[PDB]
RNA sequence: UAGUCCGGAUUGGAGUCUGCAACUCGACUCCAUGAAGUCGGAAUCGCUAGUAAUCGUGGAUCAGAAUGCCACGGUGAAUAC
RNA sequence: CGACUUACCAACCCGAUGCAAACUGCGAAUACCGGAGAAUGUUAUCACGGGAGACACACGGCGGGUGCUAACGUCCGUC
RNA sequence: UCCUCCUAAAGAGUAACGGAGGAGCACGAAGGUUGGCUAAUCCUGGUCGGACAUCAGGAGGUUAGUGCAAUGGCAUAAGCCAGCUUGACUGCGAGCGUGACGGCGCGAGCAGGUGCGAAAGCAGGUCAUAGUGAUCCGGUGGUUCUGAAUGGAAGGGCCAUC
RNA sequence: UGCCUGGCGGCCGUAGCGCGGUGGUCCCACCUGACCCCAUGCCGAACUCAGAAGUGAAACGCCGUAGCGCCGAUGGUAGUGUGGGGUCUCCCCAUGCGAGAGUAGGGAACUGCCAGGCAA
RNA sequence: CGGUGAUUGGCGCAGCCUGGUAGCGCACUUCGUUCGGGACGAAGGGGUCGGAGGUUCGAAUCCUCUAUCACCGACCA
C-alpha cells in the first residue's frame, strides 16, 4: 500500500515530536497543490494553515506542485506564524523524504524569519 | 577466554589509557578508536598497545 | 520499442471488445518481465555464477543482481546469505524492447520448437515460461559459454484471471500450442 | 536417587512501586518490570531496564491509549 | 539507470533469410544475420504435416495395387 | 489403557479436586453414565469398564467414551526413604467432578443400555448413576 | 589426433532373393541413427620358414541361410646366446 | 513405459466435547500502596543511645509442594 | 556462585535431596545516529530442479525474528538492509528501588569535547534479565602529595590498571 | 448554514472484515515523460523531478446489507472476606462482594480545528 | 537397589572427544593357478551407526528416556 506506509514511516516523528510539546510544522507534499500547515502541540487544534489550493496564492503561480511554488507556501506560512507570535516551531517530514519541495518549503520557511 | 585483553594507549603528551578487550585470533588489525582525553581536553585518535 | 506504439491503438482497442470493459484502464497492462538464472552448482565454483551474470549482461540489456539464499537447507549445501542465483527485472522502456527481440527474432531460434504451452498460469494472469538454451538468443558468440543450462522468462500482467491474460499476449500472436 | 533441579533465583523485586494518585519527587522509580508491559507516557521516563521514572513531581495514573490499550503511565502535575 | 555498470546499447540491424529487415536495440555490436522471424516459419505450416501422418489402411492399398 | 501421546512435562502436581462438574448434559449418544461420587479413575480403570460393558451390548452399536486421563502419578517403590527426587511415573488418573458423564451409548433399547452400565458401575471405585439425554 | 571423415553394435522406415509360407526364426540392399571401445589386471596361447602376421578367392553342407570347417594364392618378417 | 477395483489408516478448517503448575481472546473475593473525613486507643508511630535474649519450635484452620490427596511425617505463607 | 518459569496462596518476598532449563561467553560491528523495508508456513506456474535452492503471483498475519536456555516485551519496531561515525568519553549527579552489611540497579539535569541528522532531537554500549568474586601482597605508567638533618633518590599515598 | 473532500487529533473492533452500489467541474489516486535534483546492493517498481492527455479500472471516501468479528443486559451458577457446623481427601449455614461462559438485545461509529469546491 | 559405558557389514574394532566422510582385519561373490581341493594373486559386492524422541541449515557424533549386555558397588550397627 502506497498511503498506510507512509503513516507507519511518520510516526516516529509524530509520537516523538508531540512528547516534547513543540508546536509542529506538517507538511504534506502532493504533486499537486501541496499542503502545510502549523500546528498547536495539543494535536487537536491548528494557528497557521497556508497552501497553492487557496485562490491567494495560486494566481501568482503557474503550476502549483513543483519546487518554486513549494517555496511560496513556505514563505506564506512564516509570514501567518510571526502574527501569531509563534517563532520556534518543529518541522516534520511527515513520511517525505528531505530532498525536494519539502525541503525548498524548509529552506523559504529559514529565509523568512521562521527559526527552526 | 579467547578475547584477551589490550590496551589503548594516547598518541598525545600525556600517558592516560583507556583499557578494552578484542579478539586476536579472528581480527588482528589494531585500533584506531578516537576517545576523548581527560588530561589533554582533547579527542586525540587512540592506539592499540599492550 | 516498436510493439510500444502498436500497444497503444492495436491491443487495447482490440481487448475493448472481447471483454466488454467499459473504461479504459481496465484493460490488463504488462508490468515487468523478470529474467530468474537459477545456476544453484556456484557452491562448488564462485566464477561459474560469474559466467552466468554475464550471460545476462547480453540477453538481457542491463546488469543482473545476484541473489542471496533466503532459507538453509542441507539437502544442497547452502548457508543463510549465499549467493545461489541472479535475476534481472527489467521493465519500462527497455522491457516493450526485449519483449519484441523474445517473441519475434528468438522464439523461432529455439531448437526442436512445436509451441509454447497455454497452461502455464498461474491463476492470476502472469505467464511463464522455459528455455534450456542460451543459443536461442543472438547475442551469445557460442564459444565463450560452457554449460547448457538457460533461463526462464516470467511475464507479469496486471490481469485477474487465467483467461483475462491469455487475450492480452493473443495479440503479439504468441503461438498458443 | 539423585536429583536434577533445585536452582532458581534471587527474586528480582519487579512490579509497581508507587500506584495511582501518589505523589512522585522527579526521578522516582515508579515500575521495575522486565519489558516494557506498562509504558511510559507524559512526564515518565523509561530506562534501560524497563523501569519508567518519574520525571516532575506530581501524581501517577495509569491509562490505555491508542488501538493496543497498554496501560500507560503519566504523570499529573501538582 | 545507471553508469559504468550497464552494458552497451547500440542500436543495430537484424535481417533474415526471408528479407525481413527489422532494426532492433540490442548488444550484438556490428550487425546481425539471422535465420527466420515470427513470420516465414513452419509453425502454421508445421502442423500441416503432423495431424495425416496416422493411418495403416492407406498403407496396405499401395501394396494392393488395385 | 488410555495413555497419552508426547505430554509437555513428566511429572506435575497433585492438584485438589474441588469444585464441580462440566460434561454434564448428554451431547454424543442418548443414555449416559453419569458420576455421583467425588473421585478418580486410573487408567486401568476405564478400559476394564469398557470390557465388561461393551460385551453386553454385543458389538453393534456404539460407545463414546467421554473422559481422558491426561495426569501422571507418581510412586515411591518399596524400602525407599522419604524424599531424595520425586517418584516415577506409574498410572494415569482421570479427575472426576460429581456430574460428569463418563460413558455415553446410541442404538441400543433402554433395557439393554439399563443392564450394562451397572456392569459397568462395578468396576468403577465412584458412585454412578443412569442418565437420559433431554431435550436443549 | 579429435571418440574425431576410426569403429560398427543397437534401432526406425522402405525393399530384393529363396521357399507353400521369413512373427518366433533366414540372408542381402537403400536412407537415417550412433553405442561401448583410446591397446586391455592376475594369468594364459600359437609360431623358428614362404613360418608367424596381414589380405582376398573357392568348395562341401545347401531351395535360402557362416565369422565355422576344408582347401588355394598375394605381401612377408624378427630371434634361436 | 502406463495404470482398473479400492473391506482399510488418515494432515488443515468446519460442528460438538473435555483436561493442564510451567496455556490465558476473560476474570473475582481477600491482601498491598497513596489521598480526604468522624470517633476511639496511657504515642499504641518513627529516629538515636544503653542492655539483652533468641536464631532446635510443636499443634489446629485455610492455600499448597512431597509422601500413598498415609502418619502425633516433612517443607512453606497467614492467623 | 549467577540467570528464566512454576510451586508462590492476583503488591514485594518466601522453603524442600520440589518440577523444567541454561551461564563462567561474544561483538570495533552484532554499538551510536539518519534513511528505507516487513516475515514464517502453504497453493499455482516455470530450464536442469526433486518434499525442500532461485523467479512471478495469491492467501495468511507475526504461528517468523530478536547472537545464546527461559520469561516479559517489540510495527513508532528492539527484526532486516544501506551511508556516516566511535557517546563502548571525562568530572559529576537531584531523586528513588533492592539488600543486615559489603554492595547492586535505574537515573532527569550541569560543564567540557565530539558523532549522526537540514533541524527538532538521540547517543556516557548491545531488547532487558546470567557471562562472575572481597581483602592482603606484588607488578606497569602518570602525578614532586609525602619522603626520618639538608638537596635528591628508594619506599609509601592518589589515579588508571594487571 | 448544509453536502462533500483534504490535512491534524480523542476514542481505540457498537469503531474491524465480506458482498453489492456509487464518486471526478473541486480534491485525491492511477497515469504522463525523465537528458537534468536524487536513486535502484539490477530495474526509476520504490524514492525524487517537470507537467495534466485520459480514467475512477486498482487504491481511497460514502451508502445499504448481519453473512462473520465485536459490545452487552436481568436472573441463575462457580468462587470468596468474617463467624459457626458436619456422614469433614469435601460441603453447608448467616451476612457482604460477585464472576466467566451463555440468552434476549444493541450494532454497518460519534466528534474537535483549519483550508478548498458547491448550493444558499 | 544405583552408576558407568558401550551396543558400527554374517564376526569385532577404530571412527564420537572437536557436527558437514561411514573405514580396517576377516568372511562372502567372481576370475586366475592346480587333475581337484586347501593355500595364494586380481576385481567387486554388502551397514547407512539399537529405537524414540531435542539442537542446528544439517546428527553415528551433541542431550534426555528406554531394552538387555558387561564391570563396579552395595556400609556399620
Amino acid at each position: 500500500d502506497k498511503k498506510s506506509a507512509r503513516i507507519r514511516r511518520a510516526t516516529r516523528a509524530r509520537r516523538k515530536l508531540q512528547e516534547l510539546g513543540a508546536t509542529r510544522l506538517v507538511v504534506h507534499r502532493t504533486p499537486r497543490h501541496i499542503y502545510a500547515q502549523v500546528i498547536a502541540p495539543n494535536g487537536s487544534e491548528v494557528l497557521v494553515a497556508a497552501s497553492t489550493v487557496e485562490k491567494a496564492i495560486a494566481e501568482q503561480l503557474k503550476y502549483t506542485g513543483n519546487k518554486d511554488a513549494a517555496a511560496a507556501v513556505g514563505k506564506a506560512v512564516a509570514e501567518r506564524a510571526l502574527e501569531k507570535g509563534i517563532k520556534d516551531v518543529s518541522f516534520d517530514r511527515s513520511g517525505f523524504q528531505y530532498h525536494g519541495r519539502v525541503q525548498a518549503l524548509a529552506d523559504a520557511a529559514r529565509e523568512a524569519g521562521l527559526q527552526f | 577466554g579467547i578475547r584477551e585483553k589490550i590496551k589503548l594507549v594516547s598518541s598525545a603528551g600525556t600517558g592516560h589509557f583507556y583499557t578494552t578487550t578484542k579478539n586476536k585470533r579472528t581480527k588482528p588489525e589494531k585500533l584506531e578508536l578516537k576517545k576523548f582525553d581527560p588530561v589533554v581536553r582533547q579527542h586525540v585518535i587512540y592506539k592499540e598497545a599492550k | 520499442a516498436k510493439l510500444h506504439d502498436y500497444y497503444k491503438d492495436e491491443v487495447v482497442k482490440k481487448l475493448m471488445t472481447e471483454f466488454n470493459y467499459n473504461s479504459v484502464m481496465q484493460v490488463p497492462r504488462v508490468e515487468k518481465i523478470t529474467l530468474n538464472m537459477g545456476v544453484g552448482e556456484a557452491i562448488a565454483d564462485k566464477k561459474l555464477l560469474d559466467n552466468a551474470a554475464a550471460d545476462l549482461a547480453a540477453i538481457s540489456g542491463q546488469k543482473p543482481l545476484i541473489t542471496k539464499a533466503r532459507k538453509s537447507v542441507a539437502g544442497f549445501k547452502i548457508r543463510q546469505g549465499y549467493p545461489i542465483g541472479c535475476k534481472v527485472t527489467l521493465r519500462g522502456e527497455r522491457m516493450w524492447e526485449f519483449f519484441e527481440r523474445l517473441i519475434t527474432i528468438a522464439v523461432p531460434r529455439i531448437r526442436d520448437f512445436r509451441g509454447l504451452s497455454a497452461k502455464s498460469f498461474d491463476g492470476r494472469g502472469n505467464y511463464s515460461m522455459g528455455v534450456r538454451e542460451q543459443i536461442i538468443f543472438p547475442e551469445i558468440d557460442y564459444d565463450k559459454v560452457d554449460r547448457v543450462r538457460g533461463l526462464d522468462i516470467t511475464i507479469t500482467t496486471t490481469a485477474k484471471s487465467d483467461e483475462e491474460g491469455r487475450a492480452l499476449l493473443a495479440a503479439f500472436d504468441f503461438p498458443f500450442r | 536417587g539423585s536429583t536434577r533441579n533445585g536452582r532458581d533465583s534471587e527474586a528480582k523485586r519487579l512490579g509497581v512501586k508507587r500506584f495511582g494518585g501518589e505523589s512522585v519527587l522527579a526521578g522516582s522509580i515508579i515500575v521495575r518490570q522486565r519489558g516494557t508491559k506498562f509504558h511510559a507516557g507524559a512526564n515518565v521516563g523509561c530506562g534501560r531496564d524497563h523501569t519508567l521514572f518519574a520525571k516532575a513531581d506530581g501524581k501517577v495514573k495509569f491509562e490505555v491509549k491508542g488501538p493496543k490499550n497498554r496501560k500507560f503511565i503519566s504523570i499529573e502535575a501538582e | 539507470m545507471k553508469k559504468d555498470i550497464h552494458p552497451k546499447y547500440e542500436e543495430i540491424t537484424a535481417s533474415c533469410s526471408c528479407g525481413n529487415v527489422m532494426k532492433i536495440r540490442s548488444t550484438v555490436g556490428h550487425d546481425l544475420n539471422l535465420d527466420v522471424c515470427s513470420k516465414c516459419h513452419p509453425f502454421f505450416t508445421g502442423k500441416q504435416r503432423d495431424v495425416a501422418t496416422g493411418g495403416r489402411v492407406d498403407r496396405f492399398n499401395k501394396r494392393f495395387n488395385i | 489403557m488410555l495413555q497419552p501421546k508426547r505430554t509437555k512435562f513428566r511429572k506435575m502436581h497433585k492438584g485438589r479436586n474441588r469444585g464441580l462438574a462440566q460434561g454434564t448434559d448428554v451431547s454424543f449418544g442418548s443414555f449416559g453414565l453419569k458420576a455421583v461420587g467425588r473421585g478418580r479413575l486410573t487408567a486401568r480403570q476405564i478400559e476394564a469398564a469398557r470390557r465388561a460393558m461393551t460385551r453386553a451390548v454385543k458389538r453393534q452399536g456404539k460407545i463414546w467414551i467421554r473422559v481422558f486421563p491426561d495426569k501422571p502419578i507418581t510412586e515411591k517403590p518399596l524400602a525407599v526413604r522419604m524424599g531424595k527426587g520425586k517418584g516415577n511415573v506409574e498410572y494415569w488418573v482421570a479427575l472426576i467432578q460429581p456430574g460428569k458423564v463418563l460413558y455415553e451409548m446410541d442404538g441400543v433399547p433402554e433395557e439393554l443400555a439399563r443392564e450394562a452400565f451397572k456392569l459397568a458401575a462395578a468396576k468403577l471405585p465412584i458412585k454412578t448413576t443412569f442418565v437420559t439425554k433431554t431435550v436443549m
